[PDB]
């Protein structure tokens, strides 16, 4: 639970009764459901999931009467889908995960334009026209050839199951900040602008370097994959 | 009458306890698999070979006009016979979604180009419904025949989820049968035609249906509603007047009590059944050869492939026909480690 | 909060009530039936409209995750 507010009786966007001050730390992140298998086993997900997406959606229609100070009081809800690290959400959205063209969750975007620009780029993916733009994809009314037909649905050939929201975490973010830097610089060390192609035992080397030198100062020592600390 | 072990020289994630084998026109293409259509693959479909034992899987492509298909489970197949107008035609109806669900679709396929370099194109076109429509579902039959003389596909069986006004999430995954009616379905137009049998007072799934000389003889399979498996064949005779959809139906004495197996067609209508599952714990581990003839059908064994003492202690298995004679079967595979190529694949073959 | 099992507690339990004991801790079986009140499936409530597609029980709480599938060997496992 993150807030809960208050419109009435009405001439008013809403008050804040209570906004929880500490969502981050997992003291509030309750259980819902539990599945032994995988994150990739797409049908056995979606087969276990059905429930829980379909009263998810019944819950968004109708308001909720409960017994509270005393008094039948009742409620609507909004449901804001964040928390997922990338590959689910795209493997949930219907994309390619997860290094493919398409890259943006929310520009349609190729990869190689974002490079040249970074900067302007509209958010417009969105769950109604996902599903549209696979209608397109199944149907394929313009009898297009493959990589047209990926082109012009700027390609969504799964069909997405479960809403999303369009957002990113903010841990992963600072995850690959962390091992990105990690990389530049294991590369300055060396000369890569003097020397355009090295080769992989001068990057062992320099990661070498790049340890002795975060550990002799700074008293940092190396780790297989860098949590949310290493990063920090 | 054989079996010879198999491996997979890759690929071994890629396969999933209910699929479909097709042969039209010569190459074999497998169709399903676990998740979506990965890019390496937008197609969903890979053409299959076997070489020294071993198997490779390429991929496929289509025509421009041609409409792109989600990948379904368990769907229904018809071997629509190289004619008029465009031979050879395959179709596939409604199937199973990967995300878990069902699909109101008919779709029809063929090969249209080659190679130009040992390659093939495909072709895979939706078609509309006129009825008195089926209703999705899994695991039924579908078949054609020419009823003097001309052609028509005959829908029946399988099973499907409680209808929507029921549809409760504590029992969200629970399938019951779907109502035995059959359904009567021309290629163009698509004119559905629901017909009732004052016969078939019960729903049925899984069970291997044949077709020949606009008479279908339906084997029979698994039944939830007393939880049995009549092996009761069941003979029907259709007709198409102008424009009386006719049907006649009967029961047969003796049938087979078998369940999912795998057909593989040998001769011209001799068929082999090759395996599946006799009870809710033993599987059928026999053959069986079956001649059709307009008299009637007519029955026999055959040496039943001695198994590997690994598939003897297995709990399941399912196969396909790689066709004349020959087909493939796999066990789901255990050990330690998960190799992750979790079936061993079993090539069979007649003769 | 502190991830003790029941034997852990009874133990503890029986322990500190002989030393100086007037009862402190409340024995292990009271629990049992003093979440009641904080487990799912406890308060009534309803909706307006009525929930779709979703039954209007309500007093159940933990339910196994597969919505009824079908046991059926030869099926979809
Ligand atoms: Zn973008």
């Amino acid at each position: 639970i993150m807030s809960i507010s208050i419109r009435l009786e009405g001439e008013d966007d809403g008050i804040t009764i209570f906004q929880e001050q500490k969502p981050n730390s997992e003291l509030s992140c309750r259980p819902l459901c539990l599945m032994f298998v995988d994150e990739s086993d797409h049908e056995t997900l979606t087969a276990i999931l059905g429930p829980v997406v379909a009263e998810r959606k019944a819950m968004m229609e109708s308001r909720l009467i409960i017994s509270v100070g005393g008094l039948l009081r009742s409620f609507r809800f909004f449901f804001r889908g964040t928390g997922y690290d990338e590959k689910m959400v795209r493997e949930m959205e219907g994309l390619e995960a997860s290094g493919s063209t398409y890259i943006c969750t929310l520009c349609d975007s190729t990869r190689a334009e974002a490079s040249q620009n970074m900067v302007l780029h509209s958010i417009t993916r969105s769950h109604d026209e996902n599903l549209e733009r696979y209608e397109i994809w199944r149907k394929n009314p313009f009898s297009e050839s493959a990589d047209e037909l990926r082109d012009r649905v700027k390609g969504v050939s799964a069909k997405p199951f479960m809403e999303t929201q369009p957002t990113l975490d903010a841990l992963h973010c600072d995850i690959g900040n962390a091992t990105e830097f990690y990389k530049i610089f294991q590369d300055e060390i060396g000369e890569v602008y003097q020397k355009p192609n090295p080769s992989r035992e001068e990057r062992r080397r320099w990661r070498s370097t790049l340890d002795k030198q975060l550990r002799k100062k700074m008293k940092l020592k190396p780790v297989m994959r860098m949590n949310g600390n290493y990063a920090r | 009458m054989s079996l010879q072990p198999l491996t997979a020289v890759n690929c071994g994630s890629l396969v999933q306890p209910g699929f479909s084998l097709l042969d039209l026109e010569g190459d074999v293409y497998l169709f399903g698999q676990k998740g979506w259509p990965k890019r390496s693959c937008p197609t969903g479909i890979f053409g299959v070979r076997i070489k020294k034992g071993e198997l490779k899987l390429r991929a496929i492509s289509f025509s421009n006009n041609s409409s792109y298909l989600p990948p379904l489970r368990c769907p229904a197949i018809a071997h629509f016979e190289a004619q008029d107008g465009k031979p050879e035609c395959y179709l596939i109806h409604g199937g199973r979604t990967p995300n878990n669900e069902l699909s109101s679709s008919l779709y029809m396929l063929s090969v249209d180009s080659r190679g130009c370099n040992r390659k093939v194109t495909l072709r895979c076109e939706e078609k509309e419904l006129v009825g008195d429509v089926p209703s999705a579902r899994y695991g039924h039959t579908l078949s054609v025949i020419n009823s003097r003389g001309k052609t028509a596909c005959v829908l029946f069986g399988g099973r499907s989820y409680m209808p929507p006004t029921e549809r409760t999430t504590q029992n969200w995954n629970s399938v019951v049968d779907c109502p035995p009616q059959v359904y009567l379905i021309d290629l163009e137009f698509g004119c559905c035609t629901a017909h009732t049998l004052p016969e078939l007072t019960d729903g049925q799934s899984f069970h291997v249906a044949l077709a020949r000389q606009d008479c279908v003889y339906f084997l029979g399979g698994h039944i939830l509603s007393s939880d049995c498996r009549p092996s009761r064949l069941i003979r029907l005779h259709v007709e198409l007047l102008l424009g009386s959809p006719v049907l006649t139906c009967t029961i047969l004495h003796e049938g087979l009590t078998i369940t999912s197996a795998i057909a593989s067609p040998i001769g011209y209508h001799e068929y082999i059944i090759f395996g599946g599952y006799q009870s809710e714990t033993q599987k059928r581990m026999e053959c069986t050869y079956v001649g059709l003839d307009d008299v009637g059908v007519h029955m026999e064994s055959r040496e039943p492939p001695q198994w590997t003492s690994e598939i003897s202690h297995s709990r399941t298995w399912f196969g396909g026909s790689l066709g004349k004679g020959t087909a493939l079967v796999a066990i789901p595979s255990e050990g330690n480690p998960t190799p992750p190529e979790a079936y061993h694949f079993y090539q069979v073959s007649f003769q | 909060n502190t991830f003790l099992s029941c034997s852990q507690y009874h133990k503890m339990y029986r322990t500190v009530k002989a030393t100086s004991g007037r009862q402190i801790f409340q024995p292990l079986h009271t629990l049992r039936n003093a979440e009641k009140e904080l487990l799912p499936g406890f308060h009534q409530f309803e909706w307006q409209p009525a929930l779709k597609n979703v039954s209007t029980s309500w007093d159940v709480g933990i339910i196994d995750g597969l919505s009824g599938w079908t046991v059926s060997v030869d099926d979809v496992p």
